[PDB]
């Protein structure tokens, strides 16, 4: 006994009956990059020895 | 001939350090726009329809634009188009 | 039209006097007036620690 409904048995009608949940598709002109390493670049400021 | 560019006093003469111009700015200007792109997108991952920034040649571009400012629309001729013609049947009276 | 930016790399290593002097100059030379501006507004910050 599982109750999942892993298999029925459907009539050709209902194929597209599942088409129930939202995605969201950026566009393809617009990109999308990841700045993770970019939270590291910089230079220490070294002081002013004589 | 410009009043503006009259040195009567030594104290704005000085060596002569570089030189720019019209066509030596614009050419350098869009390079370092494309380079500043081609840059940060070759150091992270991006997703992008790929395209290539090229520079083309500005000199070119409006030795180009003033060539389009001597070409003609009309034309001039003796004669207009034929415009009508005719099928002669077998008959000697009706075509 | 065009702004301004600061350009961190460690491929450098200069004297740690050049960037104050260079403080005192971006004050006089820029424009960051009501009107426009010349330097962004991360620039604008960085020529104030210096």
């Amino acid at each position: 006994f599982i109750n999942k409904r892993i298999v029925e048995r459907v009539r050709v009608g209902q194929i597209l009956a599942v088409l129930n949940r939202r995605f969201v598709a950026y566009k393809g002109k617009m990109r999308i990059m990841d700045i993770t390493q970019s939270l590291k670049m910089g230079t220490k400021l070294a002081a002013p020895t004589v | 001939q410009r009043p503006e560019r009259i040195k009567t006093t030594p104290y704005l003469e000085g060596d002569v350090l570089s030189s720019d111009s019209g066509p030596l700015l614009s050419v350098f200007a869009l390079q370092e726009i494309m380079q500043k792109v081609r840059q940060v997108q070759a150091d992270y991952m991006t997703a992008t329809r790929e395209v290539d920034f090229t520079v083309p040649d500005v000199q070119k571009i409006l030795d180009d634009i003033k060539a389009l400012a001597a070409e003609q629309v009309y034309k001039i001729v003796k004669v207009p188009s034929i415009s009508f013609r005719h099928i002669v049947m077998q008959s000697r009276d009706r075509v | 039209q065009i702004i301004l930016d600061l350009k961190i790399d460690p491929g450098e290593r200069m004297d740690p006097a050049v960037r104050m002097v260079a403080g005192v100059v971006g004050h006089l030379l820029f424009t960051a007036g009501g009107r426009f501006t010349n330097l962004t507004q991360n620039m604008a910050r960085q020529l104030d620690i210096a």
